[PDB]
RNA sequence: CCGGGCACUCUAACGGGACUGCCCGCGAAAGCGGGAGGAAGGAGGGGACGACGUCUGGUCAGCAUGGCCCUUACGGCCUGGGCGACACACGUGCUACAAUGCCCACUACAAAGCGAUGCCACCCGGCAACGGGGAGCUAAUCGCAAAAAGGUGGGCCCAGUUCGGAUUGGGGUCUGCAACCCGACCCCAUGAAGCCGGAAUCGCUAGUAAUCGCGGAUCAGCCAUGCCGCGGUGAAUACG
């Protein structure tokens, strides 16, 4: 019925269900275009659908929790690049060579005692 | 609602103005509010070192006690 | 609802498989070890006695919560778990 | 003014604002951690000896 | 901005409400 | 003149114009639009004598305002400095009233330094 | 990079035209990270390359880059006891950064009302020979060659 | 939301995994370049840890401690003041000088924590600070709580300005015995400098800088723009 992909990228959680068909997209109970309005990074995690030509092989149901607007986006990018290699384990071809797999450990750093914002050191004489 | 005057001074005050209006009450209460009976007397208020007297008038009723005997000595710089 | 509090987890996780293992042998039917998100209290301290704000250090207080439920209660269940193996540093809780 | 001072924190006086956190093994007035009852340098040397129940040195 | 109390950005930075930012 | 205590602000809106007067900021201004019926939009040239002599009839009547208020606040100094009163004693000094440090900064009550 | 060669990061394409040089201008239009505001101002002004002088927002940008990219530059070096500005060919990577950057500066300084409004204008004029970045490119280039007296004073 | 379910998400314990281990290139070896598979490769990011020592570095004012000295006072209590003074001088910073902006409505998406004479849901009264009433939580189940920016679409129109919030006047609240000296928070009005800064100088290499909001500690309250954290948007460049 579905195809499932676990997505995260920097304190974000994006649960995807590549339920086949037309290509309509809902996250958290609304069209992808309603939620993600304004955003130009918002077109998007539907790009893994552009690495296996399947804009017209899948509608989408997604749940998402954490981080922010464009930080959630990169989660569904791991959530749509995983829900396609699950459907066709022969589709990681043109997915990891196209770099849509993996999961970026690019996390915001612990603020350091002394440096005003992790590294932005105090001004001295 | 709320107005604060110590009440060790307003005790003398309503005992002094009552029992024949004198003046010259020395005190360590600049925290008090100069209630309108104090009008026309002489309170010797403590700024820390000195008991500066004040001749109480109408021109300053809802006013406090310690603005009226400033703690610091300025005169100038140079 | 046997809400097990504590500081040390390795001592706390030996007795929450103890009132887990032993009530199952003594009734039914033991909710497996559930781990609550540990509530952390930190202490950041100027290492030196005087001035030296530039140099400090980090100390934390990890008090990890643990809940466990008894499904079909029974007698002998609260008398097998009336007298229980300690350890010196674990917190209990009884409900239903 | 120091010891007769630490005595003065032990005896709550005329008002409830007028109380403060002095210290126990330290007579220390500042940086008093009330949870621990300990005064930043009280705290730290006993945290390293381990006389503080499950108080770890962090690292993350 | 964040130092002009009499507005929205002024209360927020500050941690306050009133008219220009209410609850 | 034009309106109120004798001030003039056209080419902008009416409300923003009523700001430009002494004794009306952005709040008292939109409370005058309420009590007269003018709608803050209109660009002052775009107001007709009626709603402008309506404007006045209310605003020239309720508050004070120009000429005065300058004198009214000043008599809260005329008395303050003639009184005790420390607060009027640092009006006699040209010094900050509401309890700030003077060791440093404190410039807008003294002017650029010397 | 006393040690290494200092890694050159690739950029993303831009979802709208899939161009790694369109992300590179939008990053230099950026300010305070607010990239969502950085991206409108292109397509706000790309629309201004389309409305005014009906053409190709893809191609007016890519010309305005080659119309501000400086082939010869001069950096000052210390010899004898002298401060000689050395004639050198500014590398292609230096160019990209050099092209885009003047392009934001010259545009920001413009006397027009909205941000993109300028952005477009500048891009148009750069390809047309007459911009603000276009003066600056010739300034550097003829600042060089005026200094070919220092050509073997090049590393 | 009920049932109902652990697959998820999440939680928090124990495990797994990277080893230049596999190939190609070169090298006497070690080792470097490049390849594949890989979530991540070549210390994967950060933390913690900082050698014999140096600076007669710093703290007798945290504490202890040799000695000197004071023992109706250099002890001690107390009321009030000072530690906040202001002709000036320098450091760290805050908010700015606007339109990649401010203003107003409305609409989304965090994380870390802290919550009993506490966090205060929700009504009622107040332009409000707040003031009543009042529900729930020993807290992943109640509460702080709003994130902000952002997005929508309207206001402003280059104005020392709907830029900027100093200053002062007045009326107010809350804490507290007590806000003259000396508190914050609120309402009205006053709306100064400042149109980006001489000579000089500081920080930072990737999720860093920039920018944005949130907590906590100490704390009755508070003069936090400080400090210790948390995450949101997210770059520039590196010939040498």
């Amino acid at each position: 019925e579905q195809y499932y992909g676990t997505g995260r990228r920097k304190e974000a959680v994006a649960r995807v269900f590549l339920r086949p068909g037309n290509g309509k997209v809902t996250v958290n109970g609304q069209d992808f275009n309603e939620y993600f309005q304004g955003l130009v990074r918002a077109v998007a995690a539907l790009e893994p659908l552009r690495a296996v030509d399947a804009l017209g092989r899948f509608d989408a149901y997604i749940t998402v929790r954490g981080g922010g607007k464009s930080g959630q986006i990169d989660a569904i990018k791991l959530g749509i690049a995983r829900a396609l290699v699950q459907y066709n384990p022969d589709y990681r071809a043109k997915l990891k060579p196209l770099g849509f797999l993996t999961r970026d450990a690019r996390v915001v750093e612990r603020k350091k005692y002394g440096k005003h914002k992790a590294r932005r050191a105090p001004q001295y004489s | 609602k709320g107005v604060f005057v110590d009440d060790h001074l307003l005790e003398k005050v309503l005992e002094l103005n009552a029992k024949g209006e004198k003046r010259l009450i020395k005190t360590w209460s600049r925290r008090s509010t100069i209630v309108p009976e104090m009008v026309g007397h002489t309170i010797a208020v403590y700024n820390g070192k000195q008991h500066v007297p004040v001749y109480i008038t109408e021109n300053m009723v809802g006013h406090k006690l310690g603005e009226f005997a400033p703690t610091r000595t300025y005169r100038g710089h140079g | 609802r046997i809400k097990l509090r504590g500081f040390d987890h390795k001592t706390l996780d030996a007795s929450a498989q103890k009132i887990v293992e032993a009530a199952r042998r003594s009734g039914a039917q033991v909710s497996g070890p559930i781990p609550l998100p540990t509530r952390v209290r930190r202490f950041t301290v100027i290492r030196g006695p005087f001035k030296h704000k530039d140099s400090r250090e980090h100390f934390e207080l990890r008090t990890h919560n643990r809940l466990v439920d008894i499904l079909n209660p029974n007698r002998k269940t609260i008398e097998q778990l009336m007298t229980l193996d300690l350890p010196t540093g674990v917190e209990i809780e009884i409900k239903t | 003014a120091r010891k007769a001072l630490i005595e003065k924190a032990k005896r709550t006086p005329k008002f409830k604002v007028r109380a403060y956190t002095r210290c126990v093994r330290c007579g220390r007035a500042r940086s008093v951690y009330r949870f621990f009852g300990l005064c930043r340098i009280c705290l730290r040397e006993l945290a390293h000896k381990g006389q503080l129940p499950g108080v770890r040195k962090a690292s993350w | 901005g964040k130092g002009d109390r009499r507005t929205r950005r002024g209360k927020i930075w500050r941690g306050t409400y009133g008219k220009y930012r209410p609850r | 003149a034009r309106i109120a205590g004798v001030e003039i602000p056209r080419n902008k809106r009416v409300d923003v114009a009523l700001t430009y007067i002494y004794g009306i900021g952005k709040a008292r201004a939109k409370e005058a639009l309420e009590k007269t019926g003018i709608n803050p939009a209109t660009r002052v040239k775009d107001l007709t004598e009626a709603e402008v002599v309506r404007l006045r009839e209310y605003v020239e009547n309720t508050w004070k305002l120009e000429g005065e208020l300058r004198a009214e606040v000043a008599a809260n100094i005329k008395r303050l400095m003639d009184i005790g009163c420390y607060r009027g004693l640092r009006h006699r000094r040209g010094l900050p009233v509401r309890g700030q440090r003077t060791r440093t900064n404190a410039r807008t009550r003294k002017g650029p330094r010397k | 990079a006393r040690r290494r060669r200092a890694e050159v990061r690739q950029l993303q394409p831009d979802l709208v035209y899939g161009d790694v040089l369109v992300t590179a201008f939008i990053n230099k239009i950026m300010r305070d990270g607010k990239k969502n505001l950085a991206a409108r101002i292109f397509y706000d002004a790309c629309k201004i390359i389309q409305e005014k002088t009906g053409q190709e927002p893809l191609k007016v940008f890519k010309q305005a880059v080659e119309n501000v990219k400086p082939r010869m530059e001069v950096r000052s070096r210390r010899v004898g006891g002298a401060n000689y500005q050395v004639p050198m060919e500014v590398s292609p990577r230096r160019q990209q950064s050099l092209a885009l950057r003047w392009l934001v500066q010259a545009a920001n300084q413009r006397p027009e009302r909205r941000a993109a409004v300028r952005i477009a204008h500048e891009l148009m004029d750069a390809a047309e020979g007459k911009g603000g970045a276009v003066k600056k490119k010739e300034d550097v280039e003829r600042m060089a060659e005026a200094n070919r007296a220092y050509a073997h004073y090049r590393w």
